């Protein structure tokens, strides 16, 4: 019973495959794959050998499939939009540009509904949605002539945008919502015309919807953006997946729940309430999962398989409404990005090492003794790491306590105690004798009055400014400065430093001398580039201290 | 420093750690108290000692004479302890009893 | 310390004031080697009558239920320091109660040592182990061939402290635990205590075999009492002393006042003839000067037909009439006892002359019509 | 091992290939593939498929050497390769490359027919690209091209080889030099020429803009990281003479490095704490792949051929976690243990998250400290020079700071982490005004400090 | 506002019944013995005293004294005052078959 099988392998750049771009889709028994390269592959899933590969030019960015017409639409990056019959009369086959249809060459994303081919094309700064026919009878696979356009005025620019169809019940690759929700989000217009709706999440973050029936325009009738495109919610961060879920499960499933998903892991869920006033209300939830999210999908019954960079995790909304917090167990598979979920639950993924794999989720004698042995070895293995992490925690804890002391000292010094007595520093002038000449020395005493211990990370900086006036000619020393490490200090203790102030040249001292102490606290030492300084004090020597009689 | 007059909180010097060239050499290439004593006759030391002062007979004046050149002898003259503790010029501690 | 300048540092080290005016604290708060996230906000002034206090979902599930106390403390507490002292205490309590969900043993010592020790005992012994591995239960045999079980409950630190030993037998079991001791040690003490009480067991085994014991039905091994039936609709209950089983028991009589009296008289006359060298039965038979029935009725024992609240027949003319609607209970009651009981319970609701509630014994819907 | 009778092994997509030149009787030795997979019931390797390939001549001196998975450039499919050497004892050596397909069929790509036997770091790389040397001359033969090439540059060893992004194929042979293998010949933030003397094996990990983060390991049996030329987190290894490193992933957040040694032993170090979680002795082979089917890698260790005359027996498979396999009632205790494993694992995952939370709070409170005391750049930029035995540091100001109105000073502050002891440290400050082409017109005020060096080069270093 | 749940609410039902029984005044004690025999009679012939004697010490919070003062009372002091005096009476009556560690914790209270 191997829960994960490996099917085939692909060329992976160092540092892993790219997020966003690579995609996996599955037909009845085929699986179609793109890896963010010039290639698109087809795997017969019985024995996972590749039937056929398709070399396009330039980086397939998104795929879709039509089962009834048996076609495969793809988006080349800077070129347009290709089409391939799956019969398609080395196993590699390069595509001739005969297959190109609407080469718009600026189109960033596209999706499909029944008879329509909604696309979305980067112009200049403002991106613009378009909408095409697509001929229902099996003919030359054509777009047809453009029914409509719009301008997504809100968007002014790596991350491709995303599109989702949200048709209602009664009226297709997308998701069919239920009527109460449909009515909550898109209103009476959409309800009554029984119009599909298109949700575009853009790399900007905000996620805008546009009603299709409302989107018919012409050169005599241009589509008005401020009327026609509207904006559900402003996620701060780029958008990765939009879906819908059957919570309360108690193919055409009348979904009930709306899911959006940020890159950085703001999930957002919406559901219909009709609560508390006899009125329909919306249920917003901005959950916050961890991680950069890489891909997402939807599985039977409110489960949402997503893939952080660490592992393939999973979240359940299925059961007040949905969920107070989202709490989300891994399933012990690697960073799979590009996840797809067929229901029977048996999901298909591409491992960021670049592998294709089909994850299929769900006594005796003395051999029992071997089992015991294995489990005991296991627990011994893991315990030693749990050990390691506790010690780590102890260090970061130590840090916080230290930092705390710092913040308490800091706050005490800037406060006005009405008596400056967390830390004090007197200076005092004297006279000594060196070789022949009397020298003038400043003692700088540091005294701790308050309880707070200055442990490692603090350092005294004293600065001796010989005079305060700047001349035509810059002197050879406007000021000297000294700095000493203060270590542990402790409470009530005292440290002393003596400084020369006194004539090393000419026997000439001009007085006022200003001796200024300050303290610097360094974040790094306990573990923009920063610190803080704090103003202890400033003593002036005014000649009267330099007399000796 | 401990027996000193002021009894003021001075940091202990703890002279420099082995050599800043030693440090260089470690990085670039990576116990009982010792005692000595003498005895001497009280008769010799008496005719040899004081004549001078009060002089509690031997133990205190002997140490005063031993430290007559040290700057902190007058304190021991006052306090009369016949025994003392202090720090070195190089940083080690030294306790001298008589 | 007294003032909230060093005392707050010392008593909640991992609460860091963000703002210069110390108004917003953020960080962690400690309890039983576990740090919980916590973020606090005061007003412009130092009044807690209004303040914000947010927590991680870790901390709220654990302060589940006490929400109203904490909410109250926010309004009642004078200083922040005392509010934190109280909330750490409170948190300790909420953790110590639901100690089931919150723990982690030290595997390197624990799981291996316990399995080594169960191997030292012998795997013939062990009969049960809990998924949390906290409770285990072992078995032993008498020389007579009787099984006696022992439950231990183990802490996070097994070898360090004593494990709580629970055993059936009626004298208090005493187990000299050392830090050096292990399961073999306490098990040897248990076998010693078993062999001590052998005689009491022999007594009760002989009684339950050769006599219709009545109301310790399927009696435990703790049980000292044996309501023996004799003749018809009269019984003698008999309590035995474990240290001195063969010695004279406490015995007296329930049943018909006219039948029992001559029996009490005959007992009085023969009590000097008691002898603790024979058996209890072999002494009682010649003391009360009668024989017993060996299970005169096995099917229709005295099914207790008493109130199951007041334990009396004939409460004030009334009979046990109101019964349980249950095959497994079938317990009669009285109107009065069962009315005063149901009017008490919180679950019960009263229609006009009817009260619906739970049967005291089995907690099933029972109806009482006054 | 490399002989006719003797095998070589390989791991391809959660299974194990056994290539053997079986000298077969009518016939010359045949290349045989067994393809073997791990049952999980029976705790053995069972044969799931076979394949054979006849080499065309009754000529001796066939030899397996060099075999891994590569990625063919036509498709984008990894496949097993195998390099035969063919010697007719003519002083001519053929050197086939075979690539074996999903169908259990082989596909030659290169014949390549050299004259002298090769004896050096033979190393296959992505676009099936053989690459070897004799006397400090590197040669490579792509399968795309078909033609032999010499490397224009001149290198001693070829420490790393593989597709760095946007540079096609590449070599690191001298740690400055970083070739292309299209246009033969940035060396700025690769590991130092200081370490270049001891580095024996490298293995790049990730790339940004360039800037690569990279592990290495050395002759002193060390193991070191680098993030843009920043030797973080050195480790040390018990055993000697290291050959190679692989990487292993194993699960949620755990990374190991499996390090192999010449002495037929190997170790695993747990990233996040460059330590040793396990060491082994013995070992015909080591392989790293997901063997189990659990969706995390494991490591498979083969123990010496002393045991039996049969291969893939005497194995051991070990995540170094929950998964561990190898070659009187008791049942009631087990599910307590199984639950004990799962509580332990969950407790692990919660500690890690908890730890992250602690770091986030420490950062938050640094920034809070900084903002509590307190935009326009008051200072351009910093520079320092050493004159003889003095250090001078100076800083060039901007318009906003007017030395007419503000006396300014500067100070230097040593990291106390180095300075276990405390001297003072002194600095003299000059202001320097120079007028710029007075012959509006820019003055230049800069502000400078001077100090002794030799007091600060106690620890070979300082910050 | 003034609804109070019974403080024995959360215990194994048998203990709940015992403590419910003892509530009923001075003939409260006698009743207890009938309860213990009427649980010897049912499927769980032994009665797990060790758990009741743990649960009797477990603490919860109360607010007594001035208006605001948080205090921690074990169960034994929190359940109704005639239940206390008839509990301890029924433990006096059945002391021999009790584990001493628990008993002592109770006396400690
Ligand atoms: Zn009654
Ligand atoms: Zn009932």
């Amino acid at each position: 019973a191997p829960r994960v099988r490996y099917l085939a392998g692909f060329c992976c750049p160092l540092g892993g495959l790219a997020a966003g771009k690579p995609r996996v889709l599955c037909h009845e028994a085929e699986v179609f794959l793109s890896t963010g390269s010039e290639l698109v592959y087809v795997y017969d899933q019985e024995g996972g050998l590749l039937t056929a590969a398709f070399r396009f030019p330039d980086q397939v960015w998104h795929l879709e499939l039509l089962a009834p017409r048996r076609l495969l639409y793809a988006l080349c990056a800077r070129r347009g939009l290709y089409c391939l019959s799956l019969d398609h009369p080395s196993p590699v086959i390069p595509v001739d540009p005969d297959a190109c249809i609407l080469p718009d060459a600026a189109l960033c994303a596209f999706t499909l509904l029944d008879s329509v081919l909604v696309t979305l094309v980067q112009g200049p700064a403002r991106w613009k949605m378009q909408l095409f026919e697509q001929p229902c009878p099996g003919e030359d696979p054509r777009p047809g002539g453009q029914i409509g356009e719009v301008e997504l005025s809100s968007y002014t620019p790596h991350f491709l945008p995303v599109l989702c169809s949200v048709s209602p019940s009664g009226s297709s690759g997308g998701f069919t919502l239920e009527d109460a929700l449909f009515g909550l989000l898109f209103g009476a217009d959409a309800t009554l015309l029984q119009s599909p709706v298109v949700l575009c999440g853009l790399p900007d973050g905000q996620l805008c919807c546009v009603i299709l029936k409302a989107l018919v325009t012409s050169r005599s009738a241009p589509g008005d953006p401020n009327a026609l495109v509207k904006i559900l919610h402003h996620l701060e961060e780029p958008v990765i997946f939009i879906g819908a879920l059957k919570t309360e499960p108690q193919e055409d499933v009348h979904c009930d729940c709306l899911v959006a998903f940020g890159h950085h892991g703001r999930m957002l869920a919406i559901k219909a309430s009709w609560d508390e006033s006899g009125k329909l209300v919306p249920e917003l939830r901005e959950y916050c999962l961890p991680g950069p999210v890489l891909c997402a999908a939807c599985g039977g019954g409110g489960r949402v398989y997503h893939s952080t960079p660490s592992d393939l995790c999973v979240v359940d909304l299925s059961r007040q409404p949905e969920e107070g917090p989202g709490g989300l167990p891994p399933m012990l598979c690697p960073a799979s990005l590009n996840i797809c979920s067929v229901v029977s639950t048996k999901l298909l993924a591409l491992s960021a090492k670049g592998r294709l794999m089909t994850c299929s989720l769900d006594m005796t004698t003395e051999s029992a003794g071997q089992k015991i042995k294995e489990l005991l070895s296991g627990i011994g293995n893991i315990s030693e790491r749990v050990s390691f992490l506790k010690k780590a925690v102890d260090q970061r804890n130590k840090a916080l306590t230290s930092l705390n002391e710092a913040m308490n000292v800091s706050c005490a010094l800037l406060s006005s105690g009405t008596g400056p007595r967390p830390i004090s520093c007197t200076t005092s002038t004297t006279w000594s004798r060196l070789q022949t000449q009397d020298v003038l020395m400043a003692t700088c005493v540091l005294e701790n009055s308050s309880s707070f211990s200055l442990d490692q990370g603090w350092t005294l900086c004293i600065q001796v400014l010989t005079s305060s006036c700047a001349l035509d000619l810059d002197s050879a020393c406007s000021a000297i400065t000294y700095t000493i490490p203060v270590d542990q200090l402790g409470p009530g203790a005292r440290r002393e430093v003596t400084l020369p102030l006194g004539p090393g040249e000419n026997g000439g001292l001009d007085l006022p001398v200003t001796v200024s102490c300050t303290l610097f606290y360094s974040l790094r030492e306990v573990v923009e580039q920063e610190g803080v300084c704090l103003p202890l004090s400033r003593h002036t020597v005014d000649m009267l201290q330099c007399l000796r009689f | 420093p401990g027996l000193a007059p002021p009894h003021t909180r001075a940091p202990s010097p703890l002279g420099p750690t082995r050599d800043p060239v030693a440090t260089f050499l470690e990085t670039c290439r990576e116990l009982p108290p010792s005692v000595a004593s003498i005895k001497v006759s009280a008769e010799l030391l008496r005719a040899a000692l004081k004549d001078g002062h009060s002089g509690v007979p031997l133990c205190c004046a002997t140490l005063q004479w031993l430290l007559a050149e040290n700057a902190a002898v007058d304190v021991v003259r006052a306090r009369a302890l016949s025994s003392i503790q202090g720090v070195a010029p190089d940083g080690a501690n030294v306790h001298l009893i008589v | 310390m007294a003032v909230t300048e060093a005392s707050l540092l010392r008593q909640c080290p991992l609460l860091l004031p963000q703002n210069r005016s110390k108004t917003v604290y953020e960080g962690f708060i400690s309890a039983q080697g576990r740090d919980f996230h916590l973020r606090i906000v005061l007003p412009e002034d130092l009044q807690l009558k209004n303040a914000r206090l947010l927590c991680s979902w870790q901390l709220r599930t654990i302060l589940s239920g006490y929400h109203r106390i904490v909410q109250q403390r926010m309004q009642h507490s004078p200083d922040l320091m005392s509010f934190m002292m109280e909330l750490k205490m409170l948190l300790e309590v909420a953790l110590k109660n639901r100690q089931e969900l919150y723990a982690l043993p030290p595997p390197p010592q624990f799981y291996s040592s316990l399995i080594e020790e169960i191997g030292t005992l012998g795997w013939d012994k062990l009969v049960y182990a809990d998924t949390c591995f906290s409770t285990i239960k072992l078995k032993a045999e008498d020389a007579s061939g009787r099984e006696h079980l022992i439950t231990l409950k183990l802490k996070a630190k097994y070898p360090a402290e004593s494990p709580d030993y629970f055993v059936d037998f009626p004298v208090p079991f005493c187990a000299s635990w050392t830090p050096q001791s292990s399961l073999i040690s306490i098990y040897s003490q248990f076998l010693a205590a078993i062999e001590s009480l052998k005689a009491f067991w022999d007594v009760m085994d002989e009684i339950d075999e050769k006599t219709w014991v009545l109301e310790p039905e399927k009696p435990p091994r703790s049980a000292t009492a044996r309501r023996i039936a004799l003749g018809n609709n009269v019984s003698i209950n008999i309590e035995v002393d474990p240290r001195h089983p063969t010695m004279l028991p406490e015995c007296f009589f329930l049943g018909a006042d006219h039948v029992v009296k001559p029996l009490g008289i005959k007992l009085s006359r023969n009590i000097h003839l008691w002898d603790p060298e024979n058996s209890v039965l072999q002494n009682l038979k010649d003391v009360l000067e009668i024989d017993f029935p060996a299970r005169a009725i096995l099917e229709k024992s005295d099914f207790t037909m008493d109130c199951g609240i007041c334990y009396a027949y004939q409460l004030d003319g009334t009979i046990p009439d109101q019964v349980c609607d249950n095959s497994q209970c079938g317990q009669p009651f009285h109107q009065i006892c069962l009315y005063e009981w149901l009017r008490g319970l919180l679950t019960s609701r009263q229609s006009f002359n009817i009260i619906f509630g739970e049967c005291p014994y089995c907690s099933k819907p029972i109806t009482l019509k006054m | 091992m490399s002989s006719n009778e003797q095998e070589r092994l390989l791991c391809y997509n959660g299974e194990v290939l056994v290539f053997q030149l079986s000298k077969g009787n009518t016939k010359t030795p045949i290349l045989h593939v067994r393809r073997m997979v791990f049952d999980r019931g029976t705790k053995v390797f069972v044969q799931k498929s076979t394949g054979f390939f006849t080499i065309k001549e009754e000529n001796s001196h066939l030899k397996i050497m060099c075999c891994n998975c590569v990625s063919d450039f036509r498709t984008g499919i990894n496949l097993p390769y195998i390099v035969i050497e063919k010697n007719k004892k003519n002083n001519v050596f053929e050197y086939f490359l075979l690539i074996l397909h999903s169908t259990n069929k082989f596909e030659m790509r290169l014949s390549f027919k050299l004259g002298y036997e090769m004896k050096d770091g033979l190393r296959v790389l992505n676009g099936p690209l053989i690459l070897w040397r004799h006397v400090k001359a590197f040669f490579f033969i792509s399968s795309q091209t078909g033609k032999v090439v010499s490397v224009s540059g001149n290198f001693s060893s070829i420490q790393w080889a593989g597709e760095i992004e946007n540079l096609g194929m590449v070599l690191l042979g001298l740690k400055e030099c970083c070739l292309s293998e299209e246009e033969c010949t940035s060396d700025i933030y690769i590991i130092p020429p200081a370490y270049s003397s001891v580095v024996t094996y490298v293995h790049i990990c990730a790339t940004e803009i360039l800037r690569i983060s990279l592990i290495a390991l050395t002759r002193k049996n060390q193991l070191i990281s680098f993030q843009n030329g920043t030797p973080k987190n050195v480790c040390q290894l018990p055993f000697g003479d290291p050959c190679a490193v692989q990487l292993m992933d194993s699960g949620g957040g755990n990374l190991f490095f499996v390090v192999s040694f010449i002495s037929n032993n190997a170790c695993a170090v747990w990233k996040e704490s460059f330590q040793v979680a396990a060491k082994w002795e013995k070992l015909s082979l080591v392989l790293i792949d997901d063997f189990i089917g659990s969706g995390t890698e494991q490591v498979l260790l083969l123990f010496k051929d002393s045991l039996n005359s049969d291969c893939l027996t005497s194995f051991k498979i070990t995540d170094l976690g929950k998964i561990n396999y190898s070659s009187e009632n008791r049942y009631l205790v087990v599910p307590p243990l199984e639950t004990g494993l799962k509580v332990c694992f969950s407790s692990f995952r919660e500690l890690r998250q908890h730890l992250l939370l602690k770091e986030k709070i420490i950062s938050k409170s640094y920034k809070a400290l900084i903002n509590l005391v307190q935009s326009e750049q008051l200072v351009e930029k910093i520079w320092y020079r050493v004159i003889d035995d003095s250090l001078v540091v100076g800083v060039k100001t901007t318009s906003s700071l007017k030395l007419s109105l503000n006396d300014v000073t500067l100070s230097l502050l040593m990291d106390q982490a180095h300075d276990s002891r405390f001297r003072l440290l002194k600095c003299q400050n000059r202001v320097i005004k120079l007028s710029t082409n007075p012959f509006k017109k820019e003055c230049v005020q800069i502000i400078t400090a001077v100090t002794s060096l030799s007091p600060l080069l106690t620890f070979s270093k300082f910050c | 506002e003034g609804v109070e749940p019974a403080p024995w609410a959360q215990l194994e039902a048998p203990a709940r019944l015992l403590l419910q029984a003892l509530q009923a005044g001075p003939e409260g004690a006698r009743r207890g013995l009938g309860v213990l025999r009427a649980l010897g009679s049912r499927g769980w012939e032994p009665f797990d005293w060790g758990r009741l004697l743990e649960a009797l010490c477990r603490e919860e919070p109360v607010v007594q004294g001035p208006d605001g003062r948080l205090e921690l009372k074990p169960l034994l002091l929190r359940l109704p005052r005639i239940c206390q005096r008839n509990l301890m009476s029924l433990l006096m009556a059945v002391r021999p078959s009790l584990p001493e560690s628990g008993l002592l914790s109770v006396l400690q209270i």
